[PDB]
């Protein structure tokens, strides 16, 4: 229940549970897989 | 008027508690959010990049030597390196994954070592990585180190190597700042054959060697980080 | 939901030997080079999430004023009759470190203000005095009396509160931009000698604080302690830890002649 | 037959092909596009001289030498002369723009040597001096010349210190930033394509420079016996999807 | 649902012969043995359940902390400026021998913390004081001054809260295991001189106190006492009840020329 | 604003009372539970295992 | 009975909070409103009427 | 809902010159004298309303 | 829910959200429209 | 109605209500009936 009319007095958002590393661990342009010969 | 009675604790503060507040700016529209690339939700995203361990730590002032762990040709049975697994402290203290788990308590979960070799591509070497679970003294000699875990790393064109410390453990989580009962064993690097310059070349190689966290990882109760503090507050 | 079973491997697909110079960081997993058995995650993640990382209340900025005798006073602010602060996260490093570790972060902030008083000389009693936090955004006059026409606040809000106790309100995210910026390689205006670094664009208003009460026979010290609380986080592009202490309110600076920070071996590279 | 190895770029009016790429990173996995009108705000069409500024320049050449530290570029800046890309610069209000960035450096199989090459979004440097010191203006916009981090401190200047990257972290967790390292053994370039990182939808492209390109020898550059100990390296930009707004009278900056 | 009707037996079938060697204790009822009538229990064994045996607040830890000018003073920590404490459930004795009934126990706790002010040396007054009660795990800074960075406390939970009142707060079950051990036959590591029994396997975290107050003219002793209540309560492995005294936290000794904990009879063997 | 009126026993500590409180460590996740064999539930299980008696207490 | 916790800011006035309060005149009729021209709702209605610049400021 | 888009112009239908002797003020927009692009308002004029003006 | 009785004990009003400047900028007798001359 | 979002933060726990002694009073491998002979 909220008791305000304001978004920002509301509590703590909830999670994310969104989680996706690749952008930071793999962000080559060209696909790798595993397994796969690095450089080819 | 509705009767209630107030509980012990009525009036605290608890800097963790998650509750409804008065809006101070009544009816005021935020700017629009535009796209940005870039955007993190877990810490867990971003301790899976890997990063370099500046594993030659035996310098005496902080310098870019200290990143490169050096080889030398023609030694046989020899030991490269040697490290303990305290990824809350030491080497691994101040890399990203080193930096973060000081944030939490707790880590349980698999890591992830990799060495990256910068020879001439004319040279050779063959390395065995081992990882000896808790219990056993770090190996004094490749043929105790051998019967741990361990990975034969062939130098090639291919030029890092993955090694992975698999997570072994009885109690399902570890203290993050180093404890015995919790503790994880240790990383040692030995030469399998030897390295071998080509012809017209010398010196040392180095493999510079990286640290990141397998998608297994868990960590847990936040806390404050011995990693900063300050005597005065700063002004502008 | 963390480990699958496998054996035994004799291929020509070798997932353990990778390229690092291509920036990638290939998800390797235990069961690539050592045989595994199931084992299952019994973990979320939950505590790791930037809203929860960025969520309690941290204190960030400590402050004080007292109530005595403005007779004769020609310049309370510089008595500390009352006083301002220009809001900002970085300058008590313990939550600073932790918001740069991104570059933009957008949120509403929970401010929580705990007033405690202190009567080190001689008093008969504790009096009990009314704090009055005013938010002052820029361009509103600023007190200068500790009882000014500013303090009457008509369309300024302000707080009043007790000392000993607690004040607490929340302010929707004030930035200009999308985004607070964390860090800015930018000056204000292409001007050959204007300040590097510190922007508006990290404004977040400011706030002057007073007693309400007139004095009495002793002198009271108040001393305001400011907590921030980040509520509805996001956050975009991760960066480097902080190593160096900080000297300053809004700059990257590190001090000179500092320590090494990589703690150096008691031995060799082979010690364990 | 195509390998991860071999590749061209051909943009504007002019390619590049390299026989030893190790496959090329895309900046948070994002390519540059332009300004979608959700997101604008100036209600000013924008100009966009496409083929004539989204080419390649090859700013000057450096040279790595056993002593070298690392040098560093700032973007828009390192543009800041180039062709006509250059012009709209000082001629409009407002810019925006993503690059592919190719680094270049060949050597033999016999040579070692391994260079970072990272581009960091919002790089604020810190002063040499501690304290508040600023870094002044002309301090944060060396040009095509870029900064080296081998070079003396001067006054109202950047710190050139390599282990904290210029503001007070460390050289080893720059990997947390989209890059590629040149391993002389593995590698002979390095390609990075940068899509447009702000928190504001255009901006000023003089008075802020939203990434600094750092080339950082890391293992040093090893030459065979007798060989000459330097190797050149060189770098290529090219801005992609440019857009320019607010035309008028031509900015005047320090220096 | 305690006793059924039954009536005179003459039988071959003897249920109340047995051989407790066999280690079983034969559920043998008044109604084997003599004729009985029916009666009903009326009764649940509600207050025998282990949530509530452990289930109420008991008194775990009293310390005390004071407001004093802290001027010239070179260890605060000595000062009882500030003060911590290492969670236990094992040096106040009540609760301690109802939790050693059990091997293993699993349970969240709800802590109550008291703080009543003393002011034993002449003081024109009573001050107010805010108690600022930090959650200090294993591994963050520890506090080194009563005012420290470490109180900004940025990313460990705190509570302030008056003196004169109470505070309370839960904290899930942080054990690391899937129990905490409230016995332990083992060491941390195979070592020859290692400390036996004590482990980190019942590790609760820790706590540190301290008054947010500067001080004023007089001193002011506040005291503080923690309170701890198990909630969602889980146990195995009964043990035999403690006989002798307690020595220590986390071992089993007992005090040398202790006295016969079983009382003797005034008496025979055959006396009432 | 809704009217309250606060009753006698409004902050006191009742150390057998059970109310909910904040918790300290939001979103902590505890360790999973393995199996163990043993399990109490009530005092009432375990009084029905016989224990010896010093019935000869005379010295 | 039912039991409650204050949170921090119990007792605060923030003269930008918006909630309920008992009417001192229970009971009492406002008078009528009647028509008047000229009603403003925002003031972003009137900012977009114009008015005079004193651009010759050098007085 | 703050621009829309529209580009040259070269008509005898001039919305710029009026006659302010009239007492009105003309509601002329950016784009009867540039060339715009989309643009929207993302913003309501909330905190602008007399009852929030008058109502602290 | 309004806790009280009187109307004028409830919270503040709500967003007119009525907005119509032409009573201030266009109280013309005969209507102008723009891009039309203004005197004809 | 729980106010908080974490369970450690629930009231107790409610009577197991689950009892059973045999683990301690009768754990025997083979199956020992009253009234029949202990040791046959």
């Amino acid at each position: 229940i909220n008791y305000y009319k304001d978004a920002a007095s509301t509590s703590s958002a909830g999670q994310s549970l969104s989680m996706d590393p690749s952008k930071f661990t793999e962000p080559v342009k060209d696909l790798m897989l595993k397994g796969a010969p690095a450089l080819n | 008027g509705l009767p209630t009675t107030t509980l012990p604790g009525s009036g605290q503060f608890l800097t963790t508690d998650d509750r409804q507040s008065p809006s101070a700016l009544p009816n005021y529209e935020p700017t629009p959010r535009i796209h940005i690339p870039g955007k993190v939700h877990n810490l867990l995203e971003i301790i899976q990049v890997d990063t370099l361990i500046p594993m030659n730590n035996t310098h005496t002032k902080d310098e870019v030597n200290s990143y490169l762990i050096p080889l030398n040709a023609n030694r046989q049975n020899e030991q490269v390196f040697g490290t303990n697994l305290f990824i809350g402290d030491g080497v691994f203290k101040t890399t990203l994954l080193g930096e973060i788990v000081q944030y939490y308590t707790h880590w349980s979960g698999s890591l992830r070592f990799s060495l990256m070799y910068t020879g001439p591509a004319l040279s050779s070497a063959k390395l065995i990585l081992a990882y000896t679970p808790p219990g056993a003294r770090g190996p004094q000699d490749r043929r105790e180190a051998m019967l741990g875990t361990h990975v034969v790393w062939d130098i090639g064109l291919q030029s890092t190597i993955v090694m992975t410390i698999p997570w072994t453990s009885g109690v399902q989580f570890r203290y993050t700042d180093p404890d015995t009962y919790t503790s994880a064993g240790f990383l040692s690097c030995w030469y399998q054959t030897s390295l071998i310059l080509p012809p017209e070349t010398t010196g040392q190689v180095y493999l510079l060697s990286f640290i990141s966290a397998c998608p297994d990882f868990k960590l847990r109760l936040m806390k404050d980080t011995q990693t900063i503090s300050q005597t005065v507050a700063l002004t502008e | 939901t963390a480990s699958i079973s496998s054996g035994p491997k004799h291929t020509q697909k070798v997932p353990i030997l990778t390229a690092n110079e291509t920036g990638a960081t290939m998800p390797v997993l235990p069961s690539d080079s050592i045989e595994t058995r199931t084992t299952y995650m019994h973990f979320n993640g939950s505590e790791t999430d930037v809203e929860c990382f960025l969520g309690r209340a941290a204190c960030v900025h400590v402050t004080e004023i007292q109530n005595k005798d403005a007779t004769g006073i020609d310049n309370h602010r510089e008595a500390k009759l009352f006083n301002d602060w220009k809001i900002n996260l970085s300058s008590l490093v313990q939550l600073r470190k932790k918001l740069e570790l991104f570059t933009y972060v957008r949120f509403d902030s929970e401010y929580t203000i705990l007033a405690t008083a202190s009567q080190p000389d001689s008093a008969n009693y504790s009096s009990n005095l009314v704090v009055q936090a005013m938010y002052v955004p820029p361009g509103a006059p600023n007190p200068k009396e500790w009882d000014d026409y500013t303090w009457q606040s008509a369309s300024n809000p302000s707080v009043f509160f007790k000392v000993g106790d607690t004040s607490r309100f929340s302010v929707p995210y004030v930035g200009l931009a999308s985004a607070y910026n964390c860090f800015y390689d930018g000056y204000s205006h292409d001007d050959a000698e204007t300040q590097y670094g510190i922007t508006v664009l990290a404004h977040m208003g400011s706030m002057a604080f007073r007693i309400v009460n007139e004095h009495d026979e002793h002198k009271t010290l108040v001393k305001i302690r400011v907590y921030h609380r980040a509520k509805h986080v996001e956050a975009w592009i991760p960066r480097a830890p902080r190593a160096l202490p900080y000297t300053s309110i809004g700059r990257t600076n590190y001090p000179k002649n500092t320590e090494p920070v990589i703690k150096k071996r008691k031995g060799d590279i082979k010690s364990y | 037959g195509y390998s991860d190895r071999v590749q061209q770029i051909t943009l504007g009016n002019s390619t590049i092909t390299t026989q030893e790429a190790a496959n090329a990173v895309v900046c948070y996995a994002e390519w540059p596009e332009y300004l979608p009108d959700v997101d604008a705000s100036d209600v000013n069409k924008t100009s966009k001289p496409d083929t004539s500024v989204c080419r390649f320049y090859t700013l000057d050449s450096k040279t790595w030498t056993t002593g070298s530290k690392g040098w560093c570029w700032k973007l828009p800046d390192a543009l800041k002369d180039m062709g006509v890309f250059g012009q709209n610069m000082f001629f409009h209000s407002l810019g925006r723009s993503g690059y592919t960035v190719h680094v270049q450096c060949n050597a033999t199989k016999f040579h070692s040597g391994c260079l970072l090459v990272v581009v960091i979004p919002e790089h604020q440097l810190a002063s040499h001096e501690g304290g508040n010191v600023s870094v002044k203006y002309t301090f944060t916009h060396p040009g095509e010349r870029g900064i080296d981090l081998s070079s003396a401190n001067e006054v109202g200047g950047p710190v050139k210190d390599v282990l904290y990257n210029m503001n007070g972290t460390l050289l080893g967790n720059l990997l947390i930033f989209p890059h590629q390292f040149i391993n002389l053994r593995t590698n002979n370039t390095a390609t990075i394509v940068i899509p447009y990182i702000n928190s504001v939808p255009i901006d000023s492209m003089t008075r802020h420079n939203n990434v600094s390109l750092m080339v950082i020898p890391i293992a040093p550059l090893t030459v065979p016996t007798g060989a000459t100990p330097s190797l050149p390296i060189t770098v290529t930009i090219a801005p992609m999807c440019t857009e320019f707004s607010g035309i008028r009278s031509k900015s005047i900056v320090p220096q």
